[PDB]
């Protein structure tokens, strides 16, 4: 399922 | 016997991040249609803060819920929309955040 993660 | 001390339950802040080349040094998690970070909250939470990065020196911490960035409200925002709001951030980023204790 939908687990989101984004470096910035 | 003894008394509980004064406690700050929750808090809202603004932390001006000065992005030095290489990014903000954080990771965001959550969004409308994604797995919540806290309970069933579909907000944009700070999942990491690379210590000694721009966002660390500014006061950001893990779990801070991202509400607004440079006048752009992240209410009901998807993940990629919060990703794109922070990619055109510029050299100065003023975010509004929300926190819990412990
Ligand atoms: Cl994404």
């Amino acid at each position: 399922p939908h687990t989101n993660e984004t470096s910035l | 016997l003894l008394i509980e001390p004064a406690r700050i339950e929750e808090e809202e802040l603004t932390l001006t991040i000065l992005r030095q080349t290489g990014g903000l040094g954080i990771s965001i998690a959550g969004g409308k249609g994604s797995t919540p970070y806290k309970g069933d909250d579909e907000g944009i939470f700070i999942s990491r803060v690379s210590e000694e990065g721009p966002a660390a020196r500014a006061g950001v911490r893990v779990g801070d819920k991202l509400l607004e960035v440079n006048g752009v409200a992240l209410q009901g925002a998807e993940h990629h929309e919060a990703v794109e709001a922070l990619r055109g951030a510029g050299t100065a980023v003023q975010m509004r955040v929300w926190r819990e204790r412990m």
